[PDB]
């Protein structure tokens, strides 16, 4: 596994026996995501939310087959006071995923 | 091109009926896929909510850990732990399409110094272990969710494309063949009237 | 084809039709009558109380709807799978399977209207109560619940 | 005249005849002979020849014939779905039905009338071929319900025996039929 | 079309036709002969063992079977896309255009029956045994195994 | 005879008539009597009958006639989302649209011909039910603009008055319409 | 259809066609005239300098190209997902919408030729100056910019 | 009469003529004039006019024409699966074939006949536009595999210099053509 979340958060990831990085800079982290797709760290990547709103960009540019880096829009510890709209993230999942803007 | 006959006309009517059955078949397939998408999305928001809870708790544990203990020694404890290789992904052959479900190895018995001279790296280790479990569960939930969603939009564009393309195309071919068969029938009933006049002329010449 | 002049004008004069299907005959069923394109335009006058029985029209309507939505579930399960359906869909599938080999596949047994409605309620007993929407609750309370392997109208 | 069976000659003999045998051109473009369109052919004599079959072919002959006919019907029913969606996205039983329909159309129905053997076929031989194809279908269907993969049944070596079963002579046909039937049960028993 | 009274009645008297296709002419193939609707009727009186060569009729039947599989699998490719094919289905789809670009497509060149039979065998080597279920075993034992890089260069 | 509207007879009739009232057998199967499909019917005499409506019914009668036609347009316009999902997951106002279209269907358009007093409905009674439905719609819309949830709008005791709006004699309709129109304003000012 | 004897023997004689589309009428647009299957086979004589205003042929050709692109990419994005598109794509979609909602749907009024040409320039000012490839720079300098919410 | 090239007069004149120039109705509704269907029209004088071409327009003129024709055929075969899947799943060259094909059918195969200078076109000017198009394709497909996006190769300022090349005079055209060849050869050296 691998993340590119924050330069402070990845220490606990390495403490869990798990590769993690940190840049906190969006274009530089997109470059790191490019070279991390290329050195594929066990097919699972978590990318920070307010570093890349969408993690899909590097894989949809390079690797249009097989979806090997499973990309997760992970959060960070700065917004661990509020969570920043879990269910709003699910509403944008539904709208991005089937095209239809519905609520309940 | 299409050969204008009566048999071709019944063939085009038959495959018009096949397309009108296929519209219903694909819409029932989409009505199943929608129900399973709505079944998966509540489980996805539950998994993401448990991810938020484990994120807050593991972040609190890590901040108190490297606040009371030194950041240097918890960094050394992080750099002493192996990367725990062997996390992998295998087949889920849903709708004839392999999607990778993921799980890790994570050995639990061989912890490096369970009597750890840092008294907070064990708690942070369990916290980020639960954090990585929450990540892999949200991972193999949402890749299934994204696959079901693109299958729904693929079926929907196939329904709309099949209707808006090859329902009026088959209807235009049927109408063309019917018009030219009516043309040939009208020519035949012209020739029969001409030959009836020529039968009648024999008697008026017989006189 | 029903656009030929002989069946077109005949159906334009007569009162409905009953239509043999080539599909049930090749499957092997006698008499091969599918009831989905068949129609008796003057049926509803000649049934009811004093004519056959009070539930005749509602049994006919419920069997027509249940078979008509069992056939497309049978067509649907080719691309989804048996386990990936609901409960009611598998119940309609078993209804269609039992229908077209105990109700249509008669052979040359002679059935009166009482044995025929007995087999019809034994077929409707497969579907659960409350899914039988088009039948009054009095007739459901009188006739729902009957085995197929007890009546021996078609064992 | 036009290739169409909607003519004053064709749809007059079609009324006054029994046993109608419609030849299509699509089965004759690919050299699949005889090009009998199965969907547009019939015979009104299958209920009068039943006691002769039960006496002079075998006792379970017409049930075997009716099962062949309903497998061809199930194939022709699934043809709509498989031509719309594709050969994949079927389940395994329906795919087995389509592949057994292929093996029937290629090994029982097809017959070239120039090979030395297989221009004539006694109905003991046709009964043996149909019995082998049904034994394969029922045991593969039972083996695929409990769970084995599709396309490892399509790779079995007894398909060569069922395929070449229409080329062997009628003299050594029981000595081939017993071996091929025992090979069907043995290959499905060793299969798991 | 074959439906018109002139070619229809012609094909009812005569014995065989060689039918040209406009579908192959726009691709740049000469002589543009699609082999499916064209048929020589009494081919079996002039072929076989001791007349040309003993493999000829079975080679003809297997060429027709494999190219008809390629032709009717092109429609399936057209309605499900390219990447959703099993193996041996891409092998039929490669047999089809190898057939159209090497067996049919020639120039003004005069090829005797041995060059034509070895090009037919070199195209049949693109399919493994067990799909070649119309050729017997001695023929497939003594002629199989030549690529297209040996029938010319 | 075919059930399709492209014979020469039906085309010439549609060219030379002034109104067309498409009965469909699906609505009588759904038990919607009379079975007039409104999505396929048309009437060209609407623009010419304007001053008779303006005098003998009310001066605003074509405007709420176009308003009810607008609501029946928009319900079938967004019918596809309801068919794909279901009415409980539409937003707020779209579920209000489908429910007011439902009350138009199950009260105004539907009519029992074998009833005592529902068999006939004059212009004043139709105008009364018409204004009642439209006033309930464009006051519950403002109640949603407050932020009131959809659930308390639907279960509400004044909708029984709009339900039995048509089972009322025209002797007693100018003693019913005023009181129901006061109840609508009262029960939508009593809410929050 | 145009393949009936009456419209094809009429189109063989006359000097153009104007086709009422059913799909415009279903949205309540009046008068429903889609400018794609319609043309005047003349009108290169009866427009231009001194007969109508001097920009007329260029304005008409630019409106036709822009609305044809708008309806074409409407039919494109109507099957793919509504994302994965650039910005002037969306400008062409909004041009097609405001075109068929203001320029076509006039609703029984006597628009002048100057009024309809300023409605045309109000719709053309919904696009950049670079995208107006068929209008010369003098007409871009004189015209190109109004408020379509003002002139209506 | 109805499009419909199966007419008696059309199929009677079709057997004898040596060039068939089919016009379309689906291609003249985009105002793409001249509306000659380039996939369905044909000639028979192409094999006979080759020595005149080789002595009077160029030396590689038939091969350049055949390359243009096979690009049009490739784009015509590719456009149907484009209408299937959209411009996404095209690989990389599948999209460059479309863009070069659109430059062909909007530069070479399109001619105004109302413009002052784009009404006549000698063989030299058509040959120059053909060399520009095939030079662009030949030197962009070789540059798309040195790591260049397809969404970079289109927005060059030289594509307009190709597109408006049919609006220059017969005298201005050679001095335009050699400078446009310099621009095409030099706008890919700086490409990265």
């Amino acid at each position: 596994m691998a993340v590119i979340a924050d330069p402070e958060t990845a220490q606990g990831f390495r403490l869990a026996g798990l590769e993690g990085y940190g840049a906190s800079s969006a274009e530089e982290a997109q470059s790191l995501l490019e070279t991390l797709v290329e050195r594929g760290g066990y097919a699972l990547v978590a990318v920070d939310e307010a570093l890349l709103p969408d993690p899909e960009r590097a894989v949809e540019r390079l690797m249009r087959g097989r979806d090997l880096p499973v990309l997760l829009p992970i959060a960070g510890l700065k917004e661990a006071f509020q969570g920043h709209d879990v269910e709003g993230y699910m509403r944008e999942l539904v709208r991005k995923t089937i095209g239809f803007d519905i609520k309940l | 091109q299409v050969s204008p006959t009566r048999m071709n006309l019944l063939q085009r009517r038959g495959q018009l009926r096949l397309a009108q059955k296929g519209v219903d078949l694909l819409k029932k397939k989409r009505d199943a896929l929608v129900a399973e998408f709505f079944g998966l999305v509540r489980e996805a928001m539950e998994a993401r909510k448990a991810l938020d809870q484990a994120a807050k708790e593991a972040y609190a544990a890590l901040l108190l850990a490297q606040a009371f203990d030194g950041p240097e020694v918890v960094a050394g404890a992080a750099l002493g732990v192996p990367p725990l290789e062997g996390v992998e992904a295998e087949v889920e052959n849903v709708w004839g399409s392999k999607v990778p479900r993921l799980k890790a190895t994570f050995p639990d018995g061989a912890l490096l110094s369970p009597v750890g001279t840092p008294a907070y790296t064990l708690e942070a280790s369990r916290a980020f272990r639960r954090y990585a479990e929450a990540l892999i569960r949200v991972a193999n939930t949402e890749t299934r969710l994204k696959k079901i969603g693109e299958e729904i939009k693929k079926t929907t564009r196939r329904v709309n494309a099949l209707e808006q393309v090859v329902i009026p195309g088959i209807r235009a071919q049927i109408r063309f063949i019917q018009q030219v068969l009516e043309q040939r029938e009208r020519e035949d009933t012209f020739r029969l009237k001409r030959i009836k006049g020529k039968i009648e002329a024999r008697e008026a010449e017989e006189e | 084809d029903r656009t030929h002049p002989i069946p077109d004008l005949t159906g334009y004069i007569t009162e409905g039709q009953i239509q043999l299907s080539r599909e049930l005959h090749r499957k092997g069923i006698y008499p091969p009558i599918d009831p989905l394109p068949s129609l008796s335009r003057l049926m509803n006058n000649g049934v009811g109380k004093g004519k056959t029985r009070e539930d005749h029209k509602q049994v006919s309507d419920q069997l027509y709807s249940a078979y008509a939505n069992g056939v497309d579930i049978r067509k649907l399960v080719a691309i989804i799978g048996e386990d990936a359906l609901t409960e009611n869909d598998r119940r309609y599938l078993q209804f269609a399977d039992a229908f077209e080999r105990f109700f249509i596949n008669q052979g040359q047994q002679n059935r009166s209207i009482e044995e025929s409605l007995q087999i019809a309620w034994a077929l409707l007993s497969m579907l659960p109560q409350g899914e039988l929407k088009r039948i009054s609750k009095d007739h459901i309370g009188k006739y729902y619940g009957q085995k197929l392997e007890e009546i021996w109208g078609a064992p | 005249p036009g290739g169409d069976m909607s003519e004053p000659v064709t749809q007059s003999t079609l009324r006054i005849v029994g046993a109608f045998w419609r030849l299509d051109a699509s089965l004759a473009f690919r050299r699949h002979f005889p090009a009998i369109n199965w969907n547009g052919s019939y015979s009104l004599f299958t209920s009068a020849l039943d006691p002769w079959y039960r006496e002079n072919v075998a006792e379970d002959y017409p049930e075997l014939r009716d099962a062949i006919s309903e497998l061809l019907q199930r194939e022709a029913g699934l043809q709509e779905i498989v031509q719309l969606v594709g050969p994949d996205a079927l389940q395994d039983a329906e795919r087995l039905v389509i592949e057994v329909g292929r093996i029937i159309r290629e090994d029982f129905l097809q017959q070239n009338a120039y090979h030395e053997v297989d221009a004539y076929c006694s109905m003991k031989k046709a009964y043996g071929i149909m019995k082998m194809i049904l034994a394969f279908y029922k045991e593969a269907e039972a083996a695929i319900k409990r769970g084995v993969s599709i396309d490892e049944i399509l790779q079995l070596p007894v398909l060569e025996r069922i395929g070449r079963a229409r080329y062997v002579s009628e003299e050594e046909f029981p000595a081939y039929f017993e071996e091929a039937m025992k090979e069907i049960q043995g290959a499905f028993k060793a299969l798991a």
